[PDB]
């Protein structure tokens, strides 16, 4: 019935990312206070004495995975898609890989290298009115994914709910605090300068572009060939690429290039363990086409 | 003469130079005064030499199998259990490398054959920050066997 | 191709646009200009097929 | 051996005219060559 992908293959994000503005704290004072942070000339943007602590503001925009296709130039294809996206609604409600995301909201991992060098490290989320209780950030290790924890599960279960198709935009919106102390570095994203490292200022202040923190969301692989050899999340990547190696862990049997192309045209059912994978580069987006 | 695992976790955000360079390396500055006789200090896997990490997994290894458990790296290292993990045992330890502090000459100023010799030891690079005056430099390293630390933990 | 790429990196120029922390809405103002649809032929090298059309 | 940090530069390029020859080369460093070779890039 098929034999290719279409000449135009393209995905839109399924979890949309603001950029992050940082702020400078004190951690008693907190709910009441926040004054800016801004970038100080190479560029090292430093607290000032008073504050110790650092706000991080973010919200992520959740959309459903059906109903974020743009290009498929075939029929065939995207009532294959439709299909195999019905499936995993059914076996399990994109539960797993909505654990797994909040579950790097929980670690602060969208702290890169802003998490050492801190006592306590809070994450409050909020959803629409109802604040969530707050979370212990320095509890839960980035090795390691708690499926038990409640408020977790109840985000997790809103995020499946939208990705599925229960619901059409679920907008969480997450502050951190980071207790790193006092005249103490705070390392903002680094800008791509293609002419020194000048880095992000977002309105007059510092932070985080939204490209970082989705990677540090998108840390949820743990199906690639070698989890016994190597035990950690890589961000989930196509030809699964974990930067801090060199290490190509789905290289080829396992790429979601050779993986699309066996659960549409040579129709195979497929373990679980993959379809986590190609389920979660269908909520990364990016154009997946072949050429002719 | 026994060694402790001390793993660098793979992954994590930061990468495992920086986290040896700002955490492990001066609590073993500061827990090998205390020493006298420096125990060890084998890095597993120095890879190659066009390139080559130091690792992901830093062995520290005594003279002793008493004296590990003297300079007692498990709990001085407990706030980096996301990023080192310390397992608790002690195997006798001769089947190592040990590591060298090849110097690297100094810049032009400092005082064109600079960069002649310059241009080996700069391709392991674990930076240190002075407890002294302030200046603040990388140490490097090397495979050698001549059985056998001293200061900070090379020979 | 795969071999000697998988590990490299690609930066990449591109431009986005975001709205502001303190605000929550789109704002799209434009404007549509109807006209006739019996006055809105240009040109017609016969007469004939103009009196058809009208 | 070639001195660690230089490479032999072609003063007038061998692309845009230029000899094979002792002339037309001075051991330049590989900061400047590279200068040299993206100024003769962009003409």
């Amino acid at each position: 019935t098929l034999k290719s992908r279409p000449e135009n293959l393209s995905f839109a994000r399924c979890l949309n990312t603001t950029e992050a503005k940082f702020w400078q704290t004190d951690f008693l004072k907190r709910h009441t206070f926040k004054l800016p942070l801004l970038i100080t000339d190479s560029q090292s943007c430093t607290l000032s004495t008073e504050c110790d602590t650092l706000r991080i503001d973010f919200g992520i925009k959740v959309l459903p995975v059906k109903e974020s296709m743009y290009s498929c130039s075939d029929y065939n294809y995207r009532t294959a898609i439709y299909q195999k996206i019905d499936e995993y609604i059914a076996e399990d409600g994109f539960l797993t890989l909505a654990k797994r995301y909040v579950n790097n909201i929980a670690n602060a991992r969208f702290l890169w290298r802003n998490r050492k060098g801190a006592e306590i490290i809070e994450t409050i989320v909020t959803i629409e009115d109802k604040e969530y209780p707050s979370f212990n950030s320095k509890s839960f290790n980035l090795d390691t994914f708690v499926e038990d924890n409640a408020t977790i599960n109840e985000i997790a279960q809103q995020i499946a709910d939208t990705f599925a198709g229960k619901r059409e935009y679920l907008n969480i919106y997450v502050t951190c605090f980071v207790k790193i102390g006092c005249a103490m570095e705070v390392y903002p994203s680094q800008e791509m300068t293609f002419d020194g490292k000048k880095l992000f200022k977002f309105e007059g202040s510092a932070g985080m572009h939204s490209q970082k923190i989705n990677n540090a969301l998108r840390t949820i692989d743990t199906w690639y060939p070698d989890y016994t050899t190597y035990e950690f999340p890589i961000p989930v990547e196509n030809y699964g690429a974990a930067r801090s190696i060199g290490i190509p862990f789905r290289p080829d049997t396992k790429s979601f290039y050779k993986l699309i192309d066996r659960m549409i045209l040579k129709n195979e059912d497929l373990p679980i363990e993959d379809k986590h994978y190609v389920m979660a580069i269908l909520i990364r987006g990016g154009m997946f086409s072949k050429k002719q | 003469m026994f060694s402790q695992i001390l793993i660098i976790k793979p992954g994590t955000g930061i990468s495992p130079n920086i986290i040896i360079s700002e955490d492990i390396f001066p609590v073993l500055h500061s827990l090998f005064v205390e020493h006298d006789k420096k125990f060890g200090i084998t890095f597993p896997a120095y890879s190659f030499d066009k390139k080559g990490h130091l690792g992901n997994i830093i062995e520290v290894l005594s003279e002793d199998k008493e004296a590990l458990a003297s300079l007692c790296l498990e709990e001085h290292l407990a706030e980096v259990t996301d990023y080192v993990k310390v397992k608790k045992e002690i195997t006798f330890t001769d089947d190592y490398v040990l590591f060298k502090r090849i110097r690297e000459e100094n810049q032009y100023e400092t005082t064109m054959h600079i960069k002649k010799k310059n241009q080996q030891i700069f391709c392991a690079y674990i930076k240190v920050k002075s407890a002294s005056t302030g200046q603040s430099y990388n140490i490097f390293l090397a495979p050698t066997d001549i059985k056998h630390f001293s200061a900070y933990g090379l020979l | 191709k795969l071999e000697k790429e998988i590990m490299d990196p690609n930066p990449q120029k591109s431009q986005s646009c975001t709205l502001s922390t303190e605000c929550d809405t789109l704002r799209i103002d434009f404007g549509i200009k109807v006209l006739p649809v019996k006055e809105s032929m240009y040109s017609c090298s016969d007469y004939n097929y103009r009196t058809a059309i009208y | 051996n070639i001195p660690v940090g230089y490479e032999v530069h072609h003063i007038v390029p061998l692309s845009q005219g230029g000899a094979d020859s002792i002339k037309n080369m001075i051991m330049l460093s590989i900061e400047h060559h590279e200068r040299v070779t993206e100024a003769h890039a962009s003409y």
